[PDB]
Parts: structure tokens; sequence; C-alpha cells
């Protein structure tokens, strides 16, 4: 046998069994018979689809809107480029008197820490920041850590 | 030759013999149904089959435009509408005998007068 | 509602708290299947509608063979008020009507 | 109207007049073999062989086709339940990403969407498909009961003439696509690249 | 031929709603042995159907198309032999008036 | 049928060795005893609401098993003649009471005459014999192999 099945239970009651099959027909002896006819007729006299709506204006003021146009989109649907340009900042080399401590205390909250995570807690150039960053701590590539920032031995084994 | 169909399944049942009393038993191979045959014919190949001949006759043939008209009389109604064909079979190696079917009674009849 | 399958350690017990087995007591209840026209099914199958009114009554000789409803007169005279029932099947057999219905899931 | 490809599907009667056991196998889209026409019939809900054959020959006294009928079911015999005749279909399917248990659920899905695509596409009509494939067969065994003659190709009823509107549409239809995709990859390369 | 047209084809589920209201039984509940009669109903090469009283209905059929409510183009075939009703709606059928 | 009876939705794997509901219960009476990154941009192709949902309720069909395991059946559903239904119930007064029909579905019954599997019904077609015996399944029963829930749940229930 199999262990699982993975089974859906469901509320479910038999509530009746059919006895009679019928056909319900309207009487061709009513008054109102033949009314159903010709909404039976009108079925088949009904065309839902509609023809296709063609321009009557000038064709020179149809095509404006086409081609090399003066006219400037205003549209912002998938406008990513424009999100990105709107936030931006930069700081000015902080110096380093106070990085290198602050980095110490980094590194003790968490023994691996990421370099898109350091700039973004940091918020240095990552030019300097890498000068300070490998004097301090080292990066294990081939571990399965890959490309991830760690304290160098003798200052973590303290 | 007639087929047999399960009781139990709906599945076909197949020849089997009882050697205790002599007999031919129709058993089903999957549950286990016999039931005793009233024939002892299991097989048929007619190489050369009639079967087909009036193939297609149904209660409004008559009414096909295309069919052709005869003046025979039917020799079981004494009338003479009908609508006559050929066989149906389409192998190369039938009679162009014709079968008339009568209006008046659905009865179908044959022009043979070789072996009718 | 996804649940476990065999449930060898019993945990429908506190899962759910309702019978999770089939309830076999209102089968023995009589039903018509009745197939409608569209004009007649578009109106008698809203779920906008149907709120316990009389749809009409149904008629059926004494000595049988024949059966007719009769709808009212709200039908706004814009449908016939007759129609014939006619049994494509005297003697229906192997159908059932079953329901579904959701389980409490505490306790 | 909605895909506008072809599915062809071909029933075979294997074996000459000579032979001492002539089945019928069926070829459908996307499984490399030809499966006896039994199981395809049990694939879509149809175990029991009296189903079976009901659905295939519509006189119970037409003995003749049921004669030629017998190899089929013998055939079939290995395989008496749905489960097991998808897993059939669906070994034989070649996708090679299935492994053992969307099998089962990729030969339901051919036989769905692929197979007999213009009577429907959608769940939960099988027994319209079951009952035009037994139409197939019982067309093909009244020609090899030598009952109707084969259809003749020449035949201008059963020809179509295209003009400018089908020849269009098609070319539109072909055209647009390209357009739709190339639309798209616009959208995944302003996406990815960082493009106004 | 100088009296030679060809269709442009119509939409075919107009005629199959009209075949269902009319007696075409859904082929979900035909039973071959329990009416060995009945005529086979195809729309466009699918079948739809069974109707038992074939002559009823192709007469509706026709008499709608003459008068103009299913379009002319419509091709309607009832094989009397065959117990096959084919009713044609596609594009492309070459047709010829009479 | 043997009551209870359960209905409910289960997956279709594995149907004719599944554990039936007596034998759950013996199992569970033995416990007692126990005891004491993606790609980032990806197309999603439009599809219509109602299929989904009819895809995704219908993917477990219907299965109807008694207690004893006798009667197994599997629902199908048809989309046919759904919704043009209604139902008639006659309640203990004469009257009619009308309610819509919903969905309609077809149970076939399973594992009634010990139904092989894949792996030995393709062996059997191929070309291990000329012809698969006509009595197979007589033969292999004897053996004891290729056996039903029924006599399954039943010798297991003798044993204890
Ligand atoms: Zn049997
Ligand atoms: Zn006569």
């Amino acid at each position: 046998y199999i262990p699982y099945v993975k089974t859906i239970p469901k509320k479910t009651a038999i509530v009746g069994t059919v006895c009679h099959e019928c056909q319900v027909m309207p009487s061709m002896n009513d008054p109102n018979y033949h009314k159903i006819v010709e909404q039976r007729r009108n079925i088949v006299k009904l065309n839902n689809k509609e023809r296709i709506t063609t321009l009557d204006e000038t064709v020179g003021v149809t095509m404006s809107h086409t081609g090399m146009s003066m006219r400037s989109d205003n549209s912002n649907f998938l406008k990513v480029g424009r999100e990105k340009a709107k936030s931006n900042i930069k700081s000015i080399r902080m110096p380093k008197k106070e990085i290198l401590d602050y980095l110490f205390k980094l590194f003790d909250e968490y023994d691996y820490w990421s370099l898109k995570g350091l700039k973004e807690r940091t918020r240095q150039p990552e030019a300097h920041l890498k000068e300070c960053l490998d004097k301090v701590a080292t990066l294990v590539k081939k571990g399965p850590y890959a490309f991830k920032y760690t304290l160098r031995p003798e200052y973590k084994k303290l | 030759t007639t087929f047999r169909f399960c009781r139990d399944c709906n599945n076909m049942l197949y020849p089997r013999e009882d050697k205790e009393n002599n007999r031919l038993l129709f058993e089903c191979r999957t549950c286990s149904y016999v039931e005793e045959a009233g024939s002892p014919l299991v097989y048929r190949h007619e190489l050369i089959t009639n079967i087909g001949e009036t193939a297609g006759v149904v209660q409004d043939i008559g009414s096909d435009p295309t069919l052709p008209r005869s003046d025979r009389e039917c020799p079981k109604c004494h009338s003479r509408e009908n609508v006559f064909f050929q066989s149906q079979q389409r192998r190369k190696d039938t009679s162009m005998v014709l079968f008339f079917v009568c209006l008046s009674c659905s009865h179908i009849f044959t022009s043979d007068q070789k072996n009718k | 509602e996804v649940f476990d399958g065999n449930d060898i350690e019993n945990n429908e017990t506190k899962v759910y708290e309702e019978s999770l087995d089939l309830d076999l007591e209102r089968s023995n209840r009589q039903v018509w299947l009745v197939r409608l026209p569209m004009f007649l099914a578009e109106k008698w199958r809203d779920r906008n509608n149907l709120h316990g009114q009389e749809l009409g009554k149904i008629r059926i000789n004494k000595d049988g063979s024949k059966i007719t409803l009769l709808l009212n007169e709200n039908d706004n005279d814009s449908i016939p008020h007759e129609y014939d029932l006619e049994l494509t099947k005297k003697v229906v057999e192997n159908e059932y009507v079953f329901t579904e219905q959701n389980l409490k899931k505490y306790q | 109207k909605g895909s506008r490809f072809i599915s062809t599907l071909q029933v075979k009667l294997y074996g000459r007049e000579g032979s001492s056991a002539r089945t019928i196998k069926a070829t459908l889209p996307y499984i490399k073999q030809d499966i006896p026409i039994v199981i395809i019939f049990r694939a879509l809900g149809i175990i029991p062989d009296g189903e079976i054959l009901e659905h295939i020959c519509y006189d119970v006294n037409d003995w003749q086709m049921l004669e030629m009928l017998k190899p089929c079911v013998e055939d079939g015999f290995v395989i008496q339940d749905r489960e097991t005749a998808l897993d059939f279909i669906g070994r034989r399917g070649t996708a090679l990403g299935i492994k053992k248990e969307k099998r089962i659920q990729y030969a339901k899905d051919i036989l769905q969407k692929e197979f007999l695509p213009h009577i429907t596409q959608l769940e939960g009509f099988e027994s319209r498909k079951a009952f035009f494939l037994g139409y197939m067969i019982n067309r093909l065994l009244l020609c090899a009961l030598d009952r109707k003659d084969q259809d003749d190709r020449d035949h201008f009823g059963k020809k179509r003439l295209d003009l400018a509107g089908p020849l269009l549409a098609q070319l539109f239809k072909t055209l647009f696509k390209k357009l739709t995709k190339d639309i798209f990859r616009y959208m995944q390369r302003t996406v990815e690249e960082a493009h106004d | 031929s100088l009296m030679s047209c060809i269709s442009v084809g119509t939409d075919p589920m107009p005629i199959i709603t009209f075949l269902s209201e009319w007696g075409m039984e859904p082929l979900e509940d035909y039973v071959p042995h329990q009416s060995p009669d009945a005529t086979r109903v195809f729309v466009n090469g699918v079948w739809h159907g069974v109707h038992r009283n074939p002559a009823r209905l192709m007469e509706t059929l026709r008499t709608l198309r003459r008068k103009g409510d299913i379009n002319p183009e419509v091709s309607m075939i009832r094989d009397i032999r065959e117990k096959e009703l084919k009713i044609f709606t596609d594009a492309g059928r070459v047709y010829r008036p009479l | 049928f043997h009551l209870p009876v359960r209905l409910h939705r289960k997956d279709t794997r594995n149907l004719q060795f599944q554990l039936t509901r007596a034998e759950i219960v013996q199992r569970q009476k033995e416990i007692s005893e126990y005891k004491k990154l993606r790609r980032k941009t990806r197309q999603l192709k439009v599809l219509d609401e109602n299929a989904k949902k009819l895809r995704f309720e219908e993917f477990y069909p219907w299965v109807m098993e008694d207690f004893d395991g006798y009667n197994t059946w599997v629902g199908s559903y048809e989309a046919g003649n759904s919704d043009s239904y209604v139902l008639l119930s006659v309640e203990d007064d004469g009257s009619f009471t009308m309610i819509p029909a919903d969905k309609v579905y077809k149970f076939t019954a399973r594992n009634k005459y010990a139904t092989l599997t894949i792996d030995e019904a393709e062996k059997r077609m191929d070309k291990k014999s000329g012809e698969v015996p006509r009595w197979l399944m007589k033969h292999l029963d004897n053996i004891g192999t290729t056996t039903t829930r029924y006599d399954r749940t039943r010798r297991k229930l003798k044993a204890v």
C-alpha cells in the first residue's frame, strides 16, 4: 500500500433519487404559443458582431500622432528608468577615524555581511569603502557563503 | 453468429469446455462469470456474403427524390408504386439484380429469376 | 481545504467538528429530472429569484400517461402558460442527487 | 477560430486479408507510437468492453462487423481501467520531463486539447470525443467490409476555395503574432534594462 | 462558371442552438441500442446529437433558409439512407443558384 | 453498499492499492496498543477564470467508497448537460419543490475484477509471448498475486 494519498474531505449528503426524466415543451394549443417560435426564429436572425468603424476625419490629422511627431508623450506606464532617476544621493568621504570604528559594530551584529547591504548601511562610495573593508575583513569566494565579506580570524577570534 | 456479453461487468464472454459434463461454457476473463451456450457455433467467416444487399432501408426511403420509381407489382399487397435500387455491396462481384421497396407496406422484394 | 490522506494519526477528530461520512438519510426522496427550454430555463435558474413564490402547479391525470404544468399569470403574457411534461424515461434508474457543503475547520 | 493549428488523426487497420489477426491502431499527436483503439477508449473513460463496441457498432445483429472487432479487444486486454490506460499513453509521449506521476496528467491533457480538437478542447467532453472516435472506426470498418467504397478525392464537395479574404486572414494572423511577440520582447528588454 | 459563387461563411452557433430547441437530443445521453433509428446531426463535421423525426427537422430547416432566417449560403444535406443530417456553414464552399 | 459510506475528493493514483476505510480503522486501533533566483521576467498566458476555476476544482475527481471497500466508484465531470437541468423534489405532502442543477458526474466502478498494473500490463502486451493467455487472470488469481481491495481487506480483518 501507499502511506499518503492526499484526500480532500468535504461534507456531502444524498438528498434524493431520480425517478423520472421530463422534457418541458410548450403546448401548441396555448394562446401565447407562436411567440416562442418568433423568439426562436430571432435567434438565427441576430448578428452579434459589429462592422469595423472607418475614420471619417482627414487622413493628415489622423496620422499626426504617428511617426516622428512633435508631441511629447505624456504616458507614465512602465517608466522604469524615470523612477530610478529620482532616487539618488551621495555622501562625501565621511572620514576614516569614524568609519573604521563603525564596521566592527556592524560586523559584531552578524558575522557574514554582504557588499550590497554594507553600502546600504554605510552609505559610502564603493571605492573608499573597499579600502577599509579589505583592511578589516576578507571575502570567501570558493566557500558555501560565496561573495560574502567576513571579519578576519585575527579579530573575530577575540 | 451471436456475440455474448458478461452480466457483472459487461465484458464479452469467451468459449470454454467442461470435461466433467462435456459441454460448452462461455466464461468471462475478468470476473469469473459463466453461462451455458445455447448453440454450438462459436465462429463463422462467410467468404461469400450477402449481408448488406438492402442496407439503408428506412421508414422514409420513399421520400428520397433521387431514387428511381417503377411500376412492378408488390407480391405482398398488390401495389404498383415502389422504389428500386441495386445491391449496396461494393465488392466488384455482385449481380445487377434490383431490390424493390413498396411505398405502401415497406415490403422488400427482388427481381431475381435465377435463384431468388 | 487540503488535508491529510489515510489519516492513520487520527487527525480528523480535532481538525473537523462534523461527521465526514456521506449522509444516506434523505436518499429515499422522489426527485424528477426536468430539461427546460431556453426561455423557461433562463428565468428558473436565476439565483436572484426563487423566493419560495408559486412557480405553477403540476397536473397529473388520474389514470396517468399524461402530465402538464401550468404557470401562473406572473409571466407577463410573454410565454405560454401551459406546458406538456414528456416523460423521456418512465423508469429512471441509477441516478441520484448529492449535495456539497463546507466543514467547520476548528475543533 | 482560436488557434488555427492543424492536428491529424489516423485510424489504421493493420494486416492484410490473408492474416489471422488484423488489429486497429490510431495515431495520436505527440505520442510517437500507434495505440490500439480499445486502450484509447479506456483512456477516455469507457472501461467496459461492451460499452466500447456500443460506440463503434450501432447494430446488434451486425455480427460481421463485431467479428472484425474481436482482435482489437483481445490486443487491449491487459489494460482494464482508466488510470492504467492513461499511463500507457503517457509513457509513449515525447516529453521526458514528466517523470512517473505527471504522465497521467500529461496524457489526459493531450487527449483533451490535442486529440480531435475540432469537437472541443474544454474539460468534461470525453463522451463527445469517444463517440466521434467510434464513428471514425465504424466508417473504416464499413469500407473494409466492401459495404462502402473508398471516398473519392476528386469530389468537388469535399474541396474548398480560399479567396483573398481567407488568404489575407492567415497572413495577418501570422504577422500579428510576430508583432505581439515583438511587443512583449520590448517589455522584457525595457523592464530588465531600465529603459523608458 | 458564370453563375458560380463562393460562400464567405457565418457563425454556426445560432444553427446549433436552433437544433437543440427543436428536439436534437444531446450526444451525452445517446444509447444506440435503445433507438436504432435516430438520425445523426452533423454541423461543420461535428456530431452534435441525434433527432427522432428527421423529416420535420429538415422541413423546418429548409423553410427557414428559404424565407431568409438562416443565411442562404448555409448548406443542408439529409442522407436518408445513411441516417445522417449534415449542415455546413464554413467558408470556401462553391455553390450555384437553381 | 456497506455503511458507512464516504464521498470525498481524492487523487486517483494507485487506487487499487489504497487502504480501505475499515483498514485505517484497524490500523488506527493498532496505534492504541502501541501507546499502552528566478528570471525576474516571465510571460503569463491569459486564461479564462471559469476554466481555471473548473480545472482546479476538478483536479481530484469524486471517489465513493464503502466501509468494506466492496464498492469503489470514481466520478467524472460532464459538461454537455451540466447547466441545462432542473430538479423537482417531491415533498412528503404531494407538492413539488424546484432546485436548479449545478453539475453532472458519471461514476464508474473501480477494482472489481483484480485489475493489473501498468508495469505488468506493458510486459504482457510486449513480445513476451505470441498472445496473452485467455485465462491469465484465472491463473494469476490462484497464485495470490493481483488481488482486490475487498479481498485485501477481508483477509487482514480475518487475521485479527
Ligand atoms: Zn465479467
Ligand atoms: Zn406492397
